């Protein structure tokens, strides 16, 4: 019953007076104190100013931890979510923006929380997508930029002790920094034959060697094209040097609102929170300033953020990951519209997918045939329950 | 329904394509049932998967018909899925 | 026109002569140095860097300004801010790649490079050791485990003569624990002498000290540590002959911050030799944003190298971290450091005076050592082993051949279902022929699975791979065992086995039509016909690879037995058509009881096999091994002593 002092990070524009609402329109009855609502606000994008408000904010106020989020592109929002967060022993979930964003290798006593897949978890889903996708064979991309060898790493590894259909070429990485020895745009190039294109880069560099793949061409129709959301960044931005109609998936934007999941967040920082009020019965000596914190960084030993690491929420599950990555991913499959923009593809959570229709990404060779199973010329066929797969030619057909 | 039918007789007997007459002919648990006659042509004709009229495909399906019959894998599975249990 | 940058040095010292040289390479604008201390707050050197530098819209710091309690010095936030502005930082504090890492910390280098290519630098310097099999270990951690990854790359470049650079075995430990005891005993299940590892100086006397304890530590093992674990307290548990290593001129910031000056004055000139070329924003408040010019300047720094510095020739790195280092090595010497020299990128130092090695060994001893006795597991193959139960004290009944020969069966221990036993079989004969040629002796045990092993997915994380002990040869559990089966490209798939001299067969085995499986009675076999093989078997595979399997696999499926022994029993008792089962050892079968009728058929027709995994002396020992077994009358032997075994 205990009330969390907290702080709500509000910075640039935003509506946080619904969130208010909410937060003081609920009362958490499984949990130890019902739901409460502290709201932080902020002006400036300046991480000095983030120290000055925010370790001016939660330590001035009465606070135990807070949650701070914003929509900004902010990679200090990470930087010092775990710098800040361990150096304030706090931990730090991102709620929205480039705070939501999932940290990259945080430190080791870094309590910067987080939620969501994996990239590698996400290209895992993508590969689920390439098994609707139907493409047994196959072959990706990569620069030398970072998730490099952990794309390969995690993809071969999806793509090896499977019992799957799965299969692919290659993958090709590079760094474009210099000129390119090969020219290996055309080296590789050729040496697709898949349809799917999957690469790993940066969005600018994406449009670098995406744009020299338009002069190479090899994206001609009846490929495909797979993107990070990371390399794709920004759904309003729409870099036309980049593969048409590519295809990703991400936390969703239109689904998914900022808002709502950030204060059913906040219910699961209650939830994890209550569970240590009852198992922990205590809790480290917290101390509010930097120097204050910093005599105090001793006394915190936290195996009730471990039993709060293993969490769940209004029935999702709260636990994050080592890379504090959600237990149960949930997230929007996306595609590049032909609108020259991108398009909502669909939802995927956690083994599961909401797919865009039917029939596949249509293109915009392939000819629809219909008809009825009359043995031995005509058989229906159960896919693997399991899986769906099948041995020989069988392919599937269309039931209402 | 109508073969088992015809297994009991629950008619005089069972009518149907000559292919269905086939498969059927060929697969069977006990030796009962038999072609009309022994088979013998009754309305001779056959069967292909067309597309839409005047597809520009159809010089090319023709030769896809070429490839069919200058197959000899018709006769592959003609066994593979076309074998006959009653042989 | 001129520079302004602030900073935070060390002492005042790092500060005054920072500006002086700062003055004297701007000379060689103009240029001049601004430095702070190290802050003791957190936010003390947060804000800090949010004025002194910010508001002095500070070009660049090198900065390490630790109490050089390690501690991997805390302003990585700091160059984090630095990338707030896309202002230029570069890693002064760290010989760790921590510093390095560009999503972490994208503006950074280091004085002291990465540890990543110093064991690397003990790799090529084992080339120059010139050994071969290498294992290596150390406690979980980011740093770790990545360091031990590009280590493996180094490995990894070889890919592209005799030997090679030959990867021992990857263990690995975690962080802060005391007993390694059971990766000692690993290291003891290690043949080769060569220690790889890394960790800090009192995990270090962990790993000498209980290494000693498994005799590790003691003569006799080539550790090849790190310069953490190397450095430091472990001098005083330092082990016999080691050695240890730093790159050349790293720990003083007289000359290796000097050279920070210099290389800081290549990227001034050449930070005024490009285009637009100017400084970021000053104020940290009233800045939200990264300074464009701020990352382009970033870009001159992945353009930034020099001639040469205070340090020497040094050019960027990939990470942009330093260049061409050396890293100082230096031998024991009654457990005092005798400095072998510095290893550059080409450029090696050996001492003056002989290296010791950690015993007293003049050179680098050979690891890798089989062991005489080669544990082995098996199930009794009718066609050669069959395993009676032994004596009440475990001793095989003598038994003479027809020639008269008092043959000797295979002492094994096998299941409960743990009891041991012995073997009467031709191949523990074909082994005499194997230790005949190169002594090797074994531990016979027993398997139990569907084969070998069984490539499959298991009910759980859906792995497909060999379901049986033929993963624990890829374990190599029993260190060689055998048998007498044909290989697949499922075992090509798993490691090179070796090639039987043998000439086996594949076909089921009938009660004593019944024409080949293509035949329609057995390719649609009737209620009355019923057949089957062991399951997870390697027929299993067989016909599991197959375009009419459904009936036959599938439809057999619930017609599979599990036991092929089982197969042997139903098939005695007739309760099937017929048993699908290795048509040789149908025929050892047909043999001995000739109540089934096997087929006349032909198909897969390989051989018997033996537990081979990757390099094995046995390569070409057990090759041209089989190639006299043929050769020898030991085949026409083993005809004699098995084919002419047959009665009828």
């Amino acid at each position: 019953p205990p009330s969390i002092g907290i702080a709500v990070i509000l910075v640039g524009t935003s509506d946080e007076v619904a969130i208010k609402d909410a937060h003081e329109k609920d009362d958490f009855h499984h949990l130890s104190v019902v739901p409460r609502v502290e709201l932080v606000a902020m002006n400036e994008t300046d991480p000095k100013s983030i120290i000055t408000r925010i370790c001016d904010l939660m330590s001035d106020r009465k606070i135990q931890g807070v949650v701070f989020a914003d929509d900004t592109d902010q990679e200090a929002i990470a930087q010092i979510l775990d710098f800040i967060s361990a150096q304030t022993l706090t931990p730090i979930l991102g709620i929205h923006g480039g705070s939501s964003m999932i940290m990259a290798d945080k430190d080791e006593s870094s309590m910067f929380f987080q939620f969501g897949p994996s990239i590698e978890q996400q290209a895992s889903v993508m590969l689920n997508i390439m098994e609707e996708y139907d493409w047994y064979i196959f072959s990706i991309v990569t620069t030398y930029f970072p998730g490099y060898q952990d794309f390969v790493n995690k993809i071969r590894s999806t793509i090896e002790n499977s019992f799957v259909g799965w299969e692919l070429e290659e993958v090709l990485l590079l760094d474009m920094s210099l000129d390119d020895g090969d020219s290996k745009i055309q080296n590789q190039l050729k040496k697709l034959q898949s349809p799917i294109i999957l690469l790993y880069c940066t969005k600018e560099e994406a449009t670098y060697i995406f744009e020299v793949a338009n002069s190479v061409g090899l994206t001609g129709y009846g490929y495909t094209w797979i993107v990070p959301s990371l390399v794709a960044g920004d759904t309003d931005t729409v870099p036309s040097e980049f593969p048409t109609g590519l295809i990703s998936v991400s936390y969703d934007e239109w689904d998914y609102g900022l808002p709502a999941r950030v204060r059913d967040g906040i219910a699961i920082i209650t939830t994890a929170a209550s569970d240590m009020l009852s198992e922990h019965s205590f809790i480290p000596e917290p101390k509010s300033s930097c120097y204050n914190t910093h005599e105090k960084r001793i006394y915190q030993s936290n195996m009730l953020n471990r039993y709060l690491i293993n969490v769940t929420f209004e029935g999702r599950d709260l636990s994050f990951s080592e890379d504090g990555y959600q237990m149960h991913p949930k997230l929007v499959i996306i595609l590049l519209n032909k609108e020259r923009k991108w398009e909502r593809v669909g939802k995927w959570k956690d083994k599961s997918l909401q797919m865009k229709y039917y029939v596949w990404p249509r293109m915009c060779d392939h000819l629809s045939i219909v008809t009825l199973e009359e043995a031995p010329f005509v058989i229906v066929e159960s896919v693997d329950p399991l899986s769906g797969t099948c041995m020989r030619n069988t392919v599937p057909c269309q039931k209402r | 329904d109508a073969l088992l039918s015809l297994k009991t007789g629950k008619l005089d007997a069972f009518i149907y394509d000559a292919a269905v007459l086939n498969y059927m002919a060929g697969r069977d648990e006990g030796c009962k049932l038999v072609t009309i006659g022994s088979g013998k042509v009754f309305a001779s004709t056959g069967y292909g998967i067309a597309i839409q009229k005047d597809s520009g495909w159809k010089r090319q399906v023709d030769l896809a018909i070429l490839q069919l019959f200058g197959d000899g894998e018709m006769e592959e599975l003609e066994a593979l899925w076309l074998t006959g249990i009653c042989h | 026109k001129i520079v302004n940058i602030g900073a935070v040095l060390s002492t005042r010292k790092h500060e005054q002569m920072f500006r002086e040289a700062v003055n004297q390479a701007n000379k060689r604008i103009q240029l001049q140095a601004t430095s702070v201390t190290h802050k003791p707050n957190a936010i003390q050197m947060a804000l800090s860097v949010c004025e002194d530098l910010i508001s002095s819209q500070v070009y660049a710091i090198l900065v390490s300004h630790p109490p050089t309690p390690n501690d991997h010095f805390t302003p990585t936030p700091v160059s984090y801010t630095a990338g707030f502005y896309r202002i230029p930082v570069l890693g002064l504090t760290t010989r760790m790649s921590i510093y390095s890492d560009k999503s972490i910390h994208l503006s950074f280098l280091r004085t002291v490079p990465p540890y990543s290519h110093q064991s690397s630098v003990w790799f090529e310097m084992m080339r120059v050791y010139n050994w071969n099999h290498i294992i290596l270990l150390v406690s979980d951690d980011h740093e770790g485990r990545a360091a031990q990854k590009r280590l493996e790359t180094l490995l990894e470049e070889r890919e592209s003569n005799k030997r090679g650079p030959k990867a021992e075995k990857v263990l690995q430990f975690d962080p802060g624990t005391k007993n390694v005891t059971a990766l000692l005993m690993e290291a003891r299940e290690l043949e080769a002498r060569v220690i790889i590892l890394s960790a800090s100086e009192d995990d270090a006397a962990t790993v000498y000290r209980a290494a000693a304890m498994l005799d590790m530590t003691g003569s006799g093992y080539v550790w090849l540590v790190g310069e953490r674990e190397i450095s430091g307290n472990a001098l005083r548990y330092a082990p016999d002959g080691i050695i240890g290593l730093q790159l050349i001129n790293g720990k003083n910031e007289s000359a290796h911050i000097s050279d920070a000056v210099g290389v800081v004055a290549q990227a001034v000139h050449e930070l005024l030799e490009k285009e637009n070329i100017t400084d970021p924003p000053r104020g940290c408040v009233g800045n939200t944003n990264i300074w464009k010019t701020g990352p382009l300047f970033k870009r001159v720094l992945m353009s930034s190298k020099y001639a040469d510095g205070v340090t020497g020739r040094v050019e960027f790195n990939e990470d942009g971290d330093r260049k061409f280092a050396q890293y100082s090595i230096m031998n024991l010497q009654n457990r005092k450091l005798v400095q072998v020299g510095i290893y550059n990128g080409t450029h090696v130092i050996p001492n003056d005076r002989k290296i010791i090695w950690p015993g007293g060994e003049t050179e680098k001893p050979r690891g890798y050592q089989m062991s005489t006795r080669l544990k082995i597991v098996t199930i009794h193959q009718e066609p050669f082993v069959y395993v009676k139960p032994t004596m009440s004290d475990g001793t095989c009944k003598e038994e003479f051949t027809v020639n008269g020969d008092p043959v000797k069966k295979v002492i094994c221990t096998g299941p409960n279902d743990t009891v041991p036993q012995c073997c009467y079989g031709f191949c523990i004969d074909l082994l005499i022929k194997l230790a005949r040629t190169m002594q090797f002796t074994y531990e016979v045990h027993l398997v139990a699975d569907g084969k070998f092993g069984t490539q499959e997915r298991v009910q759980n994380s859906n792995k497909k791979e060999w379901n049986g002990m033929m993963g624990e040869l890829l374990s190599g559990q029993a260190d060689m065992i055998v048998a007498p089966l044909t290989i697949n490209n499922e075992r090509a798939q798993y490691i090179e086995f070796s090639k039987p001299f043998k000439y086996q067969g594949l076909t089921i085995l009938v009660k004593k039509r019944i024409t080949g499986i293509n035949d329609p009675r057995l390719r649609n076999p009737s209620d009355k016909f019923i057949y089957a093989t062991v399951k997870q078997s390697s027929v299993d595979i067989y016909f599991r690879r197959q375009v009419e399997l459904s009936t036959m696999y599938r439809h057999m499926e619930k017609h599979n037995y599990e036991s092929a022994a089982e197969a042997i029993q139903a098939v005695r008792d007739n309760k099937l058509h017929a048993f699908i089962w290795d048509s040789a050892v149908l025929e050892f079968e047909a043999s001995q009881k000739c109540d089934l009728v096997t087929t006349g058929e032909l198909f897969f027709r390989s051989g018997f096999g033996i537990g081979m995994r990757k390099d094995s002396p046995w390569k070409q020992q057990v090759s041209l091994s089989i190639l006299k077994s043929h050769e020898n009358g030991f085949m026409e032997d083993l005809d004699k002593t098995w084919v002419r075994y047959q009665e009828c």
